[PDB]
């Protein structure tokens, strides 16, 4: 009767429908994946991670059986398993599965894709947690360049990688480079107002700039940032 | 009390063509799935009329279901309750368990899980296969692991078909039993071992026609149904699936049951059905008899069988039987009834018999394993597909323990 | 006995009345597919409140006092297929074109065409009545026919007779989603009539009638077969005092009901509620006593209305018990707690008009019906007044109302006449606070 | 309540082969016209068994009906309910409206008048064509004039097929729309604009087979039927043809409707059919979405669809939709039901949606008209066949008003 049980019933039917559809027409694998992602999300929320894993493995087996191999699809499926492992707290496995995704893309054309830049960002973050700074920096830079070439410099995804690098540099106490990164993120994030970016990301940038300026000994600019973040978080109550 | 069913392997899916054409007859449904009794056990109520069965038709070599879902039975099974994948678990356990098993096992479990989250009283698994091939015994060994790891408090009944003692029918077949009979012994709560040598003979005496594996499976498909027809056609002495483990499995290893059917609309006066049920030639395995005493027999008498007769019939039968020394004088035989016979019959009988003779099936499959494993005689097909000799000798050391566990149970 | 006509306008009113005369005929022991009773024996209860003696053989059909009016043919032809020789098929009037969410087709249009034929059948019923003391018009306040011709007919009936109650048992628009795109128009055009020329407008709301069959009658999808049975069992509950002359039946006529429930001439929009909402699966050991049905009468999700009843002021209340009662002093003392619990309006010291009917319901043995004249019923019509204004600042749809004969001056009057209605409870809320 | 049908042009008559093979299935008649529900709507009862449809198969290039009345459907249509004349309204509006239109329009009307004097409750005209060609759009523009001049108080529903935004399919095709969309805007009470780009895509996702204009029209032929199946399969919430003008057409110009069908015997559990019905990709036009808010949507759910679900489904859908600011919160969406699904389906859905996005269809057909008219780019085929540039720019100034009338309706 619970709200979550209702969401699960709905998501299960929708998955079962996509399964049957892919029985009648084995090519429709992409849509099965999408429906699975919603149900897998819900299973994670209730803590059934093995069920979520089974769903993605099923998606993967269907993708693997295609007569025309779709590496982009496989890349995406592996990245969903990687993210599942990450939320599960299986940090090594998350890195392993993002790496598998990247290897499939590297062997086919897909080096400079949307998925690949995302994966490299997410993988870089796991490497930060593994305390492998150099590997984290490398992947973040690659994600950054790819998003630069795909979207303008003026995009949410570019600013997100800037932000993530900022936190990386800040956490290894490279204050100078942290500053550059967060300012570049600030510059972009100001120029992008609509539903293409929520204002809570803008507040994080000020928050992060605050800690960077404070670490730099500029306590003035630090408080100015912490202030503007507070103004933003307040202004989203209306 | 709604039993899921799994039909892995060509041997199991060919029983599924026999079983779900007998489950539709006993519940009185047409072949399409609609209504022409507890129908909730085998069948998921999708709509008001149509009853989709709780079966996965899990299979490699997808031509078996092409017989099923091509001719007359495509409307019955749900196609999100299936798996069809080439290659075909190449009569090779390591293909079925490891190579082409890990490709499908995420799809198998998430189709089981989409069939047991529609339940509302899940109790059992009538998982139907053989221990002979590579799909029924390889992927059948893999499902038993993953299903017990997912449902450790639910009874998993394996309805195996043993390799024939007569000849092989597959070259690497005594390897594929011991690699499977390990995982049945480790995971399944009770297995029914059936034998195509006995299924040939008893069907040869049944029909005035030389049998085929459709006619052999109707002996199995009644036994698959009669085990779980005191669960869905209640009657008196309601025997669920939880009572085939507590009553018939004394020690934690001795859970390999030898099931007969009788009579083999056919009526039988029933002082002779109990003599037909516990005929030594009507048991569906080549179990030992001159060096074999039972442990725990069962008797599920369905249809127009009234319970007064077993005080005179079955007490006479149990004196004729040979039990272990540690079983009581008139005890040792559980009973049950159903209030509805199978369609075509008017009074049936079943007998799950846990017996030391089934170790002679095990001793055959070890004496075949003894020569064949030490001389590497088909071993490299496992080694070059994931499964080493360490993993395979360890499979022997449990079955050599299991063949001793009945000899310790005499 | 006090005869009472049930006029059935629109698809929404007919499909209630398709199920209403299913109930009432089964309630009087009359076959709802032939009109004839069981052979030789009299119908139970007092049949002549709603029915008429057709054929003096004591086994012939009893024609109900009911005219079914709708401009679309498919609704009454559904009733003619599902009533047999029950209704008088001179009263089962239908047309071809329909109205289709256009008030100004039912009011001034195809409904104007049927009005010489409809009123020539009310005159057939009323002259056939002993002395008729109420007209229960079943319609919706959402469509083009039920809200259009229902606004026409009631203003064509009190204008003609006037000494007779018109209880417009009507179905408000659900606020969750509008079943007509011009549905906040068509209400306000009917809130001219249902405020001015109707003595009371018993509302029903399709949102609350979904919740009271989903959460209470424990089914997944409540169809309109079961919306028109929650309404029906309430309409066959408020009319059990009219139709039954039993042991200690408090025989409440419509005028006898509306003198207790219409405080002053602009406060006669009544909600309703039913108890028990026990599903028909024979929950025999969970059948509710009188101390706890009244606890289930006055829940916020227990009235047949979109509004929350206990969040506003019950102005006039009429709890109509119906069925086998063992406990008269346990009755009315549960309401003594409910005099304290419920928000009442001093402006009135006490108001609980309590009907007993010993003849039990079909679905229930001890059934209770409420009629609370609430101040929250302006808050349903505050939504309709607001959804009108969003569709009048733009000057919504088009010429559709204006080409039929209505004017922009007239439409602004009827918005004000619905603003005069909504303020008339806002007058009566804070003065009743 | 008996709807006449007109099938002008090769596009319309090819729908007539799809529509009157679906109207015979939903009413359950054989292809000859005899009995194998209100059958009086589409079909004129000639004799006790045979039902001749109320269709004119008005056509130039008489090879389309030679497909119809040659193969399997010659016994169905009455041949005093037709016109076949060469030449073929040479993808040229002025041939279809003026040159070869005035030759047949006395025969068209006197065949309509011989089909509506057999009625006994005439309500509508399901006039089926395209706005692309010269016969469907030229003579379709002429019939709409002469039918409104003859029956000014009857609803004339035009079931057009817009030129594709993808490519042309005819050179002079943006001329032929605006010359027709004028006369639809002037005469027809509500038009359903359909698009062969969306009819390709939705049929591509429907079938596991690359479509053709017989398979595309079965999407149309259900929409042609589902609009007028609450008129003949009554059910609850009886929606006649008079309620598709009062409910869905707010302003006196905005009567060009974008209709979807769902599901695309097929059953659908129906919380997802409402998500399939009001899918943006299931609407059968290339309407605008990122700059498009609806005016008035409809939902005709036929078959086994019970009305309790739309309080939970359709109220959820209308929150997901984008209406104009002057439409209420939960209102703005009319509904309906039928008590009988189409044959082959078990629960269907339709959605006539009046939307500002259909002005992007109009804005395309003006932006194509803008370059093509000022440079005389096919204009002399109209000028040398009756229709001047004064008559053609005046056609633009109404559609440029009409493309503004949706932008005024936001
Ligand atoms: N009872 C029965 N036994 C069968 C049937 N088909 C094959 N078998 C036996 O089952 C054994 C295993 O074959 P199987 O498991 O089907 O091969 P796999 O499916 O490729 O794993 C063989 O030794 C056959 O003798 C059948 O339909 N019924
Ligand atoms: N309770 C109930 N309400 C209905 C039913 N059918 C329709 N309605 C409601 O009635 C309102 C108007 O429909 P209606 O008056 O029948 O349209 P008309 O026939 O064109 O006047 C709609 O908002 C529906 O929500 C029904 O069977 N029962
Ligand atoms: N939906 C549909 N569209 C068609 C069909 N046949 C042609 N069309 C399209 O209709 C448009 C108009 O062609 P049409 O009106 O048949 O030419 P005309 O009959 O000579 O006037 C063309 O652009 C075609 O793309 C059909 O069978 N179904």
């Amino acid at each position: 009767d619970t709200a979550l049980e209702r969401q699960i019933a709905s998501a299960s039917r929708s998955v079962e429908e996509a399964r049957r559809l892919a029985y009648h027409d084995p090519i429709r694998v992409g849509a099965l994946v999408e429906q699975i992602s919603v149900l897998a999300d819900l299973r994670q929320k209730e803590g059934d991670f093995r069920k979520a894993e089974s769903l993605y493995r099923e998606a993967l087996f269907r993708a693997q059986e295609l007569r025309k191999q779709d590496p982009d699809l496989l890349t995406g499926i592996y990245s969903l398993l990687a993210h599942l492992y990450d939320r599960w707290g299986r940090m090594d496995k998350a890195a392993e599965f993002y790496e598998l995704a990247l290897k499939i893309s590297a062997e086919n054309g897909l080096e400079e894709s949307d998925k690949v830049a995302t994966i490299k960002n997410n993988l870089a973050m796991i490497f930060k947690q593994l305390r492998k700074f150099e590997r984290a920096e490398g992947y973040y830079c690659e994600a950054l360049e790819t998003f630069q070439r795909l979207d303008g410099e003026q995009s949410a995804r570019v600013a997100s990688v800037y932000n993530n690098l900022g936190v990386l540099y800040y956490s290894h106490m490279d204050v100078d480079r942290a500053q550059v990164m967060h300012e570049r993120a600030l510059a972009i994030r100001q120029n992008l107002h609509e539903g293409q970016m929520d204002p809570a990301d803008l507040s994080q940038t000020f928050i992060n700039l605050g800690a960077v300026y404070k670490a730099a000994g500029d306590f003035q600019k630090a408080e100015a940032c912490v202030d503007r973040a507070k103004r933003i978080r307040a202004a989203m109550n209306g | 009390r709604e039993i899921l069913s799994i039909h892995v392997g060509q041997c199991g899916n060919q029983i599924a063509d026999s079983f779900w054409r007998l489950a539709l007859r006993e519940h009185g449904l047409t072949e399409a799935g609609t209504l022409k009794s507890n129908m909730e056990v085998f069948f998921h109520k999708v709509r008001d009329g149509k009853y989709v069965p709780r079966a996965v038709l899990v299979d490699l070599e997808p031509g078996v279901i092409a017989r099923i879902e091509g001719g007359d039975m495509s409307q019955l099974f749900d196609e999100s309750s299936i798996v069809r994948k080439i290659p075909g678990a190449a009569n090779n356990w390591a293909r079925g368990y490891n190579v082409e098993g890990e490709k499908v096992i995420d799809q198998i479990m998430n189709v089981i899980d989409s069939a047991v989250e529609k339940t509302k009283g899940l109790q059992g698994f009538l998982m139907t296969h053989s221990i002979g091939g590579g799909s029924g015994s390889g992927l059948g060994s893999l499902i038993l692991e993953r299903l017990r790891q997912a449902y450790p408090k639910k009874r998993i009944f394996t309805f195996s078909v043993v390799p024939s003692p007569l000849i092989s029918d597959s070259a690497v077949e005594p390897y594929n039993a011991i690699l499977t009979l390990q995982r049945i012994l480790d995971n399944a709560d009770g297995a029914v071992l059936l034998d195509n040598e006995a299924l040939f003979r008893i069907a040869k005496a049944k029909l005035n026609r030389s049998p085929n594996y459709m006619d052999l499976n109707n002996i199995i498909a009644l036994i698959v149904s009669s085990v779980t027809a005191s669960l869905r056609f209640p009657g008196k002495l309601n025997t669920d699936l939880s009572e085939f483990v507590t009553n018939l499995v004394p020690f934690p290893g001795n859970h390999f049951l030898t099931a007969s059917f009788a009579p083999m609309q056919v009526r039988t006066n029933f002082p002779d059905l109990a003599r037909e049920t516990f005929a030594q030639d009507n048991f569906t395995a080549a179990i030992d008899w001159q060096q074999g005493v039972y442990l725990a027999a069962s008797a599920l008498f369905r249809g127009d069988v009234k319970a007064k007769d077993v005080d005179e019939n079955m007490a006479t039968i149990r004196k004729s039987l040979n039990y272990a020394s540690y079983m009581p004088a008139s005890g040792g035989l559980k009973l049950g009834y159903a209030e509805t016979a199978p369609e075509g019959f008017a009074s049936s009988g079943l007998a799950l018999v846990n017996h030391t003779g089934i170790a002679a099936v095990f001793e055959r499959l070890i004496a075949q394993f003894d020569i064949m494993f030490d001389n590497h005689a088909y071993t490299h097909w496992y080694e070059n597909a994931g499964v080493s000799r360490d993993m395979m000798a360890k499979a022997r050391n449990q079955i050599a323990t299991l063949a001793q566990s009945y000899r310790d149970a005499s | 006995v006090n005869n009472t006509i049930v006029v059935s306008i629109g698809q929404a009113g007919n499909q209630i009345a398709a199920s209403f005369w299913k109930t009432v005929c089964l309630e009087h022991g009359i076959d709802p597919l032939t009109g004839q009773t069981a052979p030789g024996v009299a119908p139970r209860g007092n049949w002549s409140s709603f029915f008429s003696k057709l054929g003096e053989s004591s086994s012939g059909s009893y024609v109900p006092r009911a005219i079914m009016v709708d401009l679309e043919p498919s609704v009454i032809d559904n009733v003619k297929a599902t009533s047999g020789s029950l209704f008088n098929p001179a009263n089962l009037i239908s047309r071809t074109e329909g109205a289709g969410g256009n008030f100004a087709v039912g009011y001034l249009g195809a409904g104007r065409e049927v009005l010489p034929e409809v009123m020539s059948r009310l005159d057939y019923e009323i002259d056939k009545c002993d002395n008729v003391g109420g007209i229960i018009v079943l319609h919706a306040i959402g469509g083009g026919t039920g809200s259009g011709f229902g606004a026409l007919l009631i203003e064509s009936l009190k204008e003609k007779y006037g000494e007779i109650p018109v209880l417009s048992c009507a179905v408000l628009p659900s606020p969750q989603v509008s079943s007509v795109v011009t549905e906040p128009y068509n209400t306000v055009f009917a809130l001219n009539t249902l405020r001015r020329s109707a003595d009371a407008c018993l509302i029903f709301d399709n949102e609350a009638l979904f919740d009271l069959a989903h959460r209470k009658w424990n089914i997944e999808s409540p169809t309109v077969d079961d919306l028109n049975l929650l309404i029906t069992e309430a309409l066959a509950g408020i009319t059990a005092s009219m139709r039954f002359s039993g042991f200690l039946t408090v025989e409440i006529t419509l005028r006898e009901l509306l003198t207790n429930l219409v405080p002053q001439p602009s406060l006669h929009f009544l909600m309703c509620a039913f108890a028990p909402l026990t599903p028909p699966d024979r929950s025999k050991f969970e059948e509710l006593g009188i101390e706890e049905m009244i606890k289930s009468l006055f829940d916020n999700g227990s009235v047949f209305a979109a509004c929350s009843p206990m969040e506003g002021r019950f102005l006039s209340t009429a709890v109509l018990y119906r069925g086998i009662m063992e406990d008269k002093p346990l009755a009315d003392a549960a309401l003594a707690a409910m005099r304290e619990k419920l928000p009442l309006t001093y402006w009135i010291p006490t108001a609980f008009k309590i009907g007993y009917v010993e003849q039990p319901g079909i679905s229930h043995r001890k059934s209770m019906v409420l009629l609370a004249n609430n101040t929250e019923i302006a808050r349903v019509l505050d939504r309709i007044c607001h959804n009108f204004d969003k569709l009048w600042q733009r000057k919504a749809f088009a010429n559709w109302y204006l080409n039929e004969g209505m004017s922009e001056e007239q439409i602004n009057v009827l918005r004000a006449s619905a603003q005069e209605l909504v303020q008339s409870y806002q007058v009566a809320e804070e003065s009743g606070a």
